[PDB]
RNA sequence: UAA
């Protein structure tokens, strides 16, 4: 009913002065 | 605040299939150009007819053949974007194309992806409908197929299939074998010809058998290793499947693998093969110096005909294609496992009628008739037009005929605006019908073939005879028997009407009893043209062929609207009421009144017309049979219903259901018994040129038109493609654009026999002309850039036409060199003739003072490379094939016979990287401007030498035209020339000074009345000059890697002021300013098919006073963009005192592209309608062209509120219902219907501009 | 006086009337006449990458006081490329012909680091005395900064918007510096032992670091508190980069002989760690092809690797580009001359293969023949290719 | 106007004053010279201020030979030059 | 273990009464002009 | 009038 299509809604990245803001617990080498 | 559009649309056919789609009556042939699918039926002949055409909102990177089960027809996979799958089912009900599911892999990729992705996936079909890969680069995305429809997809690296997989060349099903098996071309170790010395055999080949387990969550895939070769030719780069086998068709060589993976043979195809360096088993040298440099080899490969009892016939052929258009036979004798006499053998082209055509794209067997001597080929190609070609005999008398061709604009290289028709204001003694406009002219092909085309903003007719003063308001044309007698003309405002025999000069007949002291309304031949009827404001009368009365009917009431068929006439007067008379078929002189439904008379029609079709055949009593169309006496009601009846009607009338909404579809049905009148005229006719099709056009009262077509199945309904946009837009429903229609009153005229084109005559201030060619859509075009008034058929294939200053033209449908497809008329002027062959031409430019045009040939010699001395460089070998270098010159075109008028040749190694006709100032002191034609050549040689170029200053002066012919009265005199440190890649004028580039460098120079050029300003540029525009004295420059500078010129004190630069870093290809009235946007092509705006904003805050120009919008096209022009714009209401501006682009697939700034309210009601359109209305692919044309790596720097507006998405609201029209505008805006229409016409008409000059 | 030039112009002539016109990239044949086929090197990826390696030796440079070279810099758009001497002067030598002699002084002590603004608006230049000045691209000093750091500046990054530069020294202080005023922002405290090295991610907010405690740390510049660190390195981390294009992966250099490369998309994730029996000195990723990368050792010997070729070996080792220790390396941002200065008082270019070359892979930089001035014909020669020698040797 | 050539240097941009206030600059590059303005004087002697809608040549443009260093780009001293910064052949150092 | 003034242009140079051009020694200052005009310009407007 |  909604009609098939791609979807297409990405998230917008902060970007402040230093950069994009991103989480930092990504990074922990586990 | 931007809207995009397609001027033209795409004409590189990249893609071809031969399938049961649509229909499974017979096999039609699917054509993909860049983004529009068209079904074609190839005709016994070689014709191509178009049966439905689709435009999706994405590049379709490739398409995919299969079937299900139930059903005949094939499911179509669609490839689009980037890893994208969209499966593709045709509705017969809905005769439309549905989604059956969405496959999404891009965010996959990236997962597994060390590095950024390739722009293009390529897509692979096992031979066993059983599965389907789809790879970028080392990572494979699995569909399988269920034997709910698919199976759970799984993506994977290269390297977890088979382990040594490292650097994917190709992948490939591979034939005869039960579960589906694929071969991988690898090379662990990257090898080029640089390389080569230190790096012996590195491509690798591998033959896996996958084993797919689809399961419900997820699907596991097990591969075994079949087979491995090491040792290969680093120069294999495509893998052609076979029955017993694999060929690897390289650079060099032609590697025959068998389905068991062992080298059997190799061809060395020219002197670059790896002589003695394999040595592991049949060698077949080759002296035919054949290259296969591209990266992917196009082929066709046609199994082996079955016998009589069920054998194969031994005729499994596979041929090859250069891509020079070379065509190759490979055979294959193998008895079985074994392979003998393996080898390659060059197809004879006695008529070299594939010269003009170069870079084939795809290759498909039209007609099979189970037999491989006989051929049918289609071939799409890069640069020439797309051919059918018939071969005949296959053996190692040969020959190859063409059957019928595709139109191409091949690649448009250049654009620019001038005058190919209106060179002249008089015309056989009558201004000319199309005067004082302009029309784009772009170049096109790649070599031999190349030509300029004509993109012409209205048709030109040919004129044949001009009358003055013959009509005032309406003419009619008479045939006795074929031959154009009684020209009968009426005036309306006076109540006369005249005669002219049109034997003898048109001179008054002066004879018979017709009515000349009233005006008349209709007339015509009647009663199988041995009958005069003519219809007058208050009567009816009946003549004989030489005027005498006969029958006289009088009318209480004006008549109003009257149509004419052989046996029946038909009269509506003021009132309504409708009055349909018979003749007698004995005797005449009756006109017998003929009966109406008594339902008929109880409500109010508008407008009413008979018709001949056989649409309502299976609602009649004993018909069901296709032909025999019925006489259908067809009337318009005031709620916009269209109703039509028999005569032996009974009392049964029927209806086209849904026309009122205007909704996709149309069926008959029973009529069963709102004033608001928007249908004004309709008719139901058959168009085409050969093919003749019916269809149904409705004129609505605010003259925009619109078209439905007949289906030649299930004939009782009529549909209109809603996605393809087509048709043009020609006028507004609620009052909108009301000057289209308040000045002539539109009315539709059909001519079954223009040139052998059945054509649609639309009158009005702006006429328009519907012509369909056989292989595309009918088209509305512009017809001249004159009013007309009336027009009546004239002789055989002609059509007389009255403008509004009483000039009778004749006119005739000029079919020489033009394709009335494509959105617009198509001239295509061939100026290589078979005397002088000039190569792909560059660089068109205009000279607005001389009306010449100028292009530059750029010819590919072989190159030698040599020292900064004269001496060659080490490396060379005379008895090998060398690499192409470039030479070219100047050509001085004359529009008036479109014939070299002056050429100048330029040296070795030369190319003109930039032409341009610019105004020059020529004295600072008293502002005298002189038109100069100015050349920037670079010279075209290899990294090693320092680079050189030079620019080249040319006056068009004339001449005393050489005795023998005119128009050679114009020579080119150089009036400058300098050879400069550096290539010239760019030339551009600013502020009557013009600047060109050197290598990393930029000059301004100015010239003085002594022809004395001297340098003034200076500025560096990081990388290469791409292109350059100029807007005043501001300046823009593109960097080939840094995107573009904006810069400001100053004089006196000259200076180069770094206005600002692109933050952003891309490879920009072509420049142009969006000025969008007070503040300043400039338009960006990138290398990744992306065109980005950006503004001059030195108020806003992180801008540093304007040296970071904003990234506004960036917006991903369907192909690489090769030039941009400045257009003035045209406004239909608003006219500001400051001036609009508008970029044109031409693309390389053949499509050409227009942005038009937009104001803020403009901006916020286009956007939101589009917003609306792409939420609520469904897409044909399932593509979001959000995701279409912003999912780019410049999505996120970008203004997510302000994006580039598509124009294609927005039309759509053109074609919607009534009801849903009005849902969707009033989302946002009381009035945002009316202002809506009216931006869409502006926009529409944006281009309108080059019809009005000087 | 002719003399050899390396100009990519006439290659974007080419390939830009290749791109306009729909024509493909014609495939290189060995051959001298298929050079005009060669495109530029911001027009190869995926398997035509192999294209873009230099591993050509075409010209040897040095200054008239042989001075040992601490960093070398292309300048942005790469016209030219800064040599910064011991005696703390810039050397600036024009790409095209490799020629240039007059000198700057910048510093008073030895120049250390420069790097230059991603907006081409700017340079920041460290020294031996932890002294950062600042400078216009027309080499203008603009901006002192005397107390930058206690002890010697050892690296300096740019963030992604320019705003705002890392700076690191042989004090074990990282320092966050606001490019506006010059003003110093939180200190990145940590770090046990003096810091080597320090980067900026190309696009995130994101400080990768590397120390004498054997330990790369990744730093959140807003905050100054260290969000991970890598167990990995046995012994000092001399350098660590990210990829500058995208940024996916980090690499890091350690004096234990081991070259790791992290993909920093998926925990840390180890890539490539590769071991050599002489110590690694620099790195430099391919500012063009992502997973292309060169390691300089302590013996010369460049090392050319490929993430998608071979992750445990060089795809391409010149055992003896330099005859001493490699200092430093420097692409070129148009990617077609790579530069290398080593403690020889030498700096080097190397430029792409050609389609034949009768010295190619036996330059006095592949076999270890140097014999006397063995450089001379090569950096005298008008053209490229070049006869076959005995080794490639001159007087 | 012209289709062939289109008027674009008389046109109405609002970033005209910013132009004129900084790099003193306008669209009108043949724009006469003001006869208050005085390199030496400053900007203080023009009555119509930065905005003056003529031409006020800044004395970097008075010096009599182009600067070698401005040529290569590397002018450490930018408009504060004793020497030309203006691409002048005749104005040349031989 | 002194240095000579090479590059600057002596108008950036101020007599220290480090580095030395001829007898005198100097001492390098930096471009005020530069980069309070690079202040000016991150300004916004002009 | 120079670095
Ligand atoms: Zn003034
Ligand atoms: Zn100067």
């Amino acid at each position: 009913s909604k009609h098939k299509m791609f979807p297409f809604n990405p998230a917008k990245i902060k970007k402040d002065d230093y950069g994009t803001v991103v989480d930092f617990t990504m990074f922990l080498p586990d | 605040m931007n809207v995009y559009d397609d001027v033209l649309d795409a004409t590189v056919v990249s893609h071809s299939l031969a399938t049961h789609f649509t229909t499974s009556d017979y096999e039609e042939l699917l054509v993909v150009r860049t983004n529009i699918l068209s079904v074609y039926r190839p005709t016994r002949d070689g014709k191509l007819y178009l049966t439905d055409e689709f435009k999706f909102h994405g590049l379709i990177t490739d398409i995919g053949l299969i079937p299900q089960k139930d059903s005949p027809l094939s499911c179509l996979l669609l490839c689009t974007g980037v890893a994208k799958i969209s499966i593709l089912k045709f509705n017969t009900l809905t005769n439309s194309i549905d989604t059956l599911s969405l496959h999404y892999y891009e965010g996959k990729f990236k997962g597994k992806s060390l590095v950024e992705l390739a722009k293009i996936s390529t897509l692979r079909m096992d031979p066993g409908s059983s599965c389907a890969l789809l790879f970028n680069n080392d990572i494979i995305a699995f569909l399988p197929f269920h034997v709910k429809f698919t199976a759970p997809s799984v993506v994977l690296v290269a390297s977890e299939l088979y382990e040594g997989a490292k650097n994917i060349i190709d992948i490939q099903f591979l034939k005869n074998f039960t579960k589906p098996t694929i071969a991988l071309l690898y090379q662990p170790k990257l090898v080029w010809a640089g390389n080569t010395t230190i790096s012996k055999l590195p491509t690798q080949y591998v033959i896996l058998t996958l084993n797919i387990q689809p399961a419900e969550s997820a699907t596991k895939i097990e591969s075994t290793t079949i087979a491995f070769v090491k040792e290969l030719p680093w120069d294999l780069h495509t893998i052609v499947p076979v029955s017993n086998g694999a060929i690897i068709v390289g650079t060099n060589e032609l590697a025959f693998l068998d389905n068991t993976g062992v080298l059997q043979s190799t061809v060395l195809l020219n002197s670059f093969a790896d002589k003695e360096l394999q040595k592991t088993k049949i060698i077949n040298n080759s002296s035919l110096e054949i290259m296969f440099r591209e990266k992917n080899t196009t082929s066709i490969w046609i199994p082996s005909s079955k016998s009589k009892n069920g054998g194969s016939n031994n005729d499994e052929t596979l041929l090859l294609m250069d891509l020079k258009s070379n065509i190759y036979y490979i055979q294959m004798e193998a008895e079985g496992r074994l392979l003998i006499k393996f080898d390659i053998f060059k197809l004879p082209i006695v008529n070299d009628l594939l010269k003009e055509n170069s870079n084939p794209k795809c290759i498909t067997r039209l007609n099979a008739t189970n037999s491989n001597k006989n051929m049918d080929l289609f071939i799409g190609f890069g640069s020439g037009n797309a051919l059918v070609l018939r071969l005949n005999n296959l053996k190692s008398p040969f020959d190859i005929e063409l059957l019928s061709s595709l139109r191409n604009v091949g690649p448009i290289t250049s654009l620019t605006v001038g005058k190919v028709s209106s060179i002249d204001d008089v015309v056989k003694g009558l201004p000319n019908p199309n005067k004082n406009e302009y029309s784009l002219v772009a170049t096109s092909g790649n070599g031999s073939g190349s030509h300029l085309t004509v993109i012409q903003t209205s048709v030109q007719p040919e004129i044949e005879l001009a009358l003055k003063f013959i009509s005032i308001t309406q003419i009619w044309n008479l045939k006795i028997k074929g031959r154009d007698r009684y020209l009968i003309t009426t005036d309306s405002t006076k109540s006369r009407s005249d005669i002219y025999e049109s034997d003898n000069n048109f001179k008054l007949h002066k004879g018979g009893r017709l009515r000349r002291d009233a005006t008349t309304v209709y007339i015509s031949m009647f009663g199988e043209e041995k009958r005069i009827i003519q219809v007058t404001t208050n009567h009816l009368y009946l003549y004989d062929t030489h005027f005498r009365r006969l029958t006289t009917i009088k009318f209480d009431y004006e008549v109003i609207h009257v149509s004419v068929m052989d046996p029946y006439i038909l009269v509506t007067v003021s009132r309504g009421d409708i009055k349909i008379f018979e003749l007698e078929e004995k005797n005449k002189r009756k006109l017998l009144k003929v009966d109406l439904p008594e339902i008929l008379n109880e409500m109010v029609i508008t407008s009413g017309l008979i018709l001949k079709s056989n649409m309502c055949n299976e609602f009649l009593i004993g018909l069901s049979k296709s032909q025999e169309e019925q006489l259908l006496f067809t009337f318009v009601t005031a709620d916009n219903q269209i109703i039509f009846f028999t005569k032996d009607h009974n009392d049964r009338i029927f209806q086209l259901n849904g026309v009122d909404q205007l909704n996709e579809s149309l069926y008959i049905s029973t009529y069963q018994l709102v004033p608001d009148p928007s249908i004004k005229q309709v008719m139901i006719n058959k168009l085409g040129h050969d093919n003749k099709e019916e269809y149904l056009t409705i004129l609505t009262f605010g003259g925009e038109i619109y078209q439905y077509r007949k289906l030649p199945q299930r004939r009782s309904r009529f549909y209109r493609n809603v996605t393809r946009n087509d048709l043009a837009i020609t006028g507004a429903p609620d009052n909108a654009y009301a000057k289209g229609v308040s000045s002539i009153e539109r009315i539709m005229h059909y001519f079954p026999d223009y040139n052998g084109y059945s054509v649609i005559f639309v009158t009005g201030s702006v006429p328009y002309i519907l012509i369909k060619e056989d292989d595309s859509t009918p088209k509305i075009f512009k017809f001249g850039n004159i009013p007309l008034v009336s027009v009546t058929p004239w002789s055989e294939r002609s059509v007389m036409c009255v403008d509004d200053i009483k000039n009778a033209r004749v006119y005739t449908l000029t079919t020489d060199n033009m394709y009335y497809g494509n959105k617009l008329p198509l001239k295509q002027i061939k100026i290589s003739n078979v005397l002088d062959d000039y190569k792909t031409l560059q660089k068109l430019v205009y000279h607005e003072r001389a009306q010449l045009f100028l292009v530059s040939y750029c010819k590919r010699v072989p190159y030698e490379a040599l020292g900064e001395d004269g001496e060659k460089v080490i490396g060379y070998d005379e008895n090998v094939p060398h690499a192409e270098g470039f030479q070219s010159g100047i050509l001085l075109i004359n529009p008036k016979s479109w014939k070299v008028i002056d050429k100048i040749d330029f040296p070795k190694n030369s190319v003109v990287n930039e032409m341009r006709s610019s105004m020059i100032q020529i004295n600072s002191k008293t502002k005298r401007k002189r038109e100069y034609i100015i050349a920037g050549v670079a010279n075209a040689t290899t990294e090693d030498t320092p680079p050189t170029g030079a620019f080249h200053i040319y006056d068009v002066i004339e001449v005393v035209p050489e005795p023998g012919k005119p128009d050679t009265n114009y020579k080119l005199k150089e009036i400058f020339q300098e050879e400069v440190s550096g290539t010239v890649s760019t030339v551009c004028e600013v502020s009557g000074r013009f600047m060109i580039s050197q290598s990393q460098k930029v000059l301004v120079r100015d010239i003085q009345e002594d022809n004395s050029v001297i340098p003034v300003a200076f500025l560096d540029i990081p990388v290469f000059v791409t292109d350059s525009k100029s807007f005043g004295n501001l300046l823009i420059i593109g960097d080939a890697m840094q995107g573009f500078q904006f810069i400001g010129f100053d004089a006196e004190p000259y200076r180069m002021i770094s206005l600002g630069r692109s933050m952003s870093k891309f490879q920009t290809m072509s420049l142009e300013f969006l000025v969008n009235g007070g503040d300043m946007y400039f338009a960006a092509t990138d290398a990744d098919r992306n065109v980005h705006v950006l503004k001059y904003a030195p108020d806003e805050p992180n801008s540093l006073s304007g040296q970071r120009l904003v990234h506004c919008s960036s917006f991903t096209l369907h192909s690489t963009n090769s030039c941009m022009m400045l257009l003035p714009r045209n406004e239909e209401f608003g006219s500001p005192q400051v001036p609009s501006f508008q970029n044109v682009g031409g693309q390389v697939d053949g499509s050409v592209f227009k942005i038009v700034p937009l104001s803020e309210e403009k901006y916020r009601r286009l956007y939101v309608i589009q917003q609306q359109i792409i939420d609520r209305e469904l897409q044909l692919g399932g593509l979001n062209p959000r995701m279409e044309r912003l999912a780019n790596d410049f999505y996120q720097m970008g203004h997510s509120m302000r994006p580039m507006l598509d124009f294609n998405v927005i039309r759509r609201f053109c074609g919607l219902a009534i009801d849903r029209r009005k849902s969707i505008a009033q989302k946002a805006g009381r009035h945002a219907h009316f202002e809506a229409w009216r931006d869409i016409i502006n926009i529409e008409f944006s281009m309108r501009s080059l019809c009005q000059g000087k | 006086t002719q003399r050899r030039s390396v100009d990519v112009s006439s290659p974007y002539i080419n390939l830009y009337y290749n791109r306009r016109h729909g024509l493909p990239n014609l495939v290189v044949e060995p051959e001298t006449s298929y050079t005009i086929d060669i495109m530029p090197p911001n027009a190869y990826r995926g398997r035509d990458r192999v294209i873009n390696l230099p591993s050509k030796f075409t010209h040897l440079s040095s200054n008239k006081v042989k001075h040992v070279i601490p960093a070398i810099q292309w300048t942005p758009e790469g016209r030219r490329l800064v040599v910064a001497t011991y005696s703390g002067e810039f050397s600036l030598w024009n790409a095209s012909s490799f020629t240039f002699e007059t000198l700057m002084q910048a510093h008073d002590s030895a120049v250390t680091t420069m790097k230059y603004s991603h907006d081409s608006d700017w340079m920041i230049s460290g020294d031996a005395d932890g002294m950062i000045k600042i400078w216009q691209p027309n080499f203008s000093m603009v901006k002192e900064i005397d107390a930058a750091h206690t002890e010697s500046i050892r690296d300096m990054a740019f963030s992604s918007n320019d705003s705002k530069f890392v700076t690191c020294s042989d004090d074990n202080i990282l320092k966050i510096w606001n490019f506006s005023n010059g003003k110093q922002e939180r200190v990145l405290s940590g770090h046990h032992w003096d810091v080597k090295s320090c980067d900026w991610h190309p696009e995130m907010g994101l400080i990768a670091s590397a120390s004498k405690d054997n330990l790369v740390k990744l730093w959140d510049p807003r905050s100054g508190n260290c969000i991970s660190s890598i167990l990995k390195f046995k012994h000092t981390v001399l350098k660590t980069r990210f990829q500058p294009t995208k940024g996916n992966l980090l690499m890091a250099i350690s004096k234990d002989k081991s070259c790791r490369v992290f993909d920093i998309r998926y925990s840390m994730k180890e890539l490539m760690c590769v071991r050599d029996e002489t110590d690694y000195m620099t790195l430099e990723w391919h500012p063009i092809n992502e997973s292309m990368f060169t390691l300089a050792c302590y013996d010369g010997s460049l090392k050319h690797f490929d993430l998608l070729q071979n992750l445990n070996e060089p795809i391409l080792t010149i055992p003896y580009a330099h005859d001493k220790c490699i200092t430093s390396l420097s692409y070129n941002p148009v990617g077609h001359i790579f530069a290398t200065a080593a403690k020889d008082r030498t700096i080097r270019f190397w430029t792409r293969a050609r389609p034949i070359d009768p010295n190619a892979y036996d330059d006095p930089t592949y076999n270890n023949k140097k014999i006397n001035g063995w450089f001379f014909g090569i950096n005298n020669d008008i053209n490229a290719v070049r006869e076959k020698s005995e080794f490639g040797a001159a007087p | 106007m012209s289709l062939i050539h289109p008027d674009t240097a008389k046109y109405p941009f609002k970033f005209e004053p910013f132009l004129r206030q900084e790099y003193s600059f306008s669209l009108d590059p043949d724009r006469p010279i003001c006869e208050f303005y005085n390199s030496r004087e400053g900007p203080k002697s023009c009555p119509r201020g930065p905005l003056c809608p003529k031409k006020h040549v800044l004395p970097i443009f008075q010096n009599k030979i182009v600067c070698r260093h401005w040529l290569r780009g590397l002018c450490k001293k930018n408009d504060q030059c004793e020497y030309l910064h203006e691409y002048n052949l005749r104005k040349m150092p031989e | 273990r002194i240095r000579r003034t090479t590059g600057i242009p002596k108008k950036f140079l101020k007599s220290i009464e480090m580095i030395t051009d001829e007898g005198k020694f100097v001492v390098q200052v930096e471009d005020k002009q530069s980069w309070e005009d690079y202040q000016r310009k991150r300004e916004n407007r002009q």
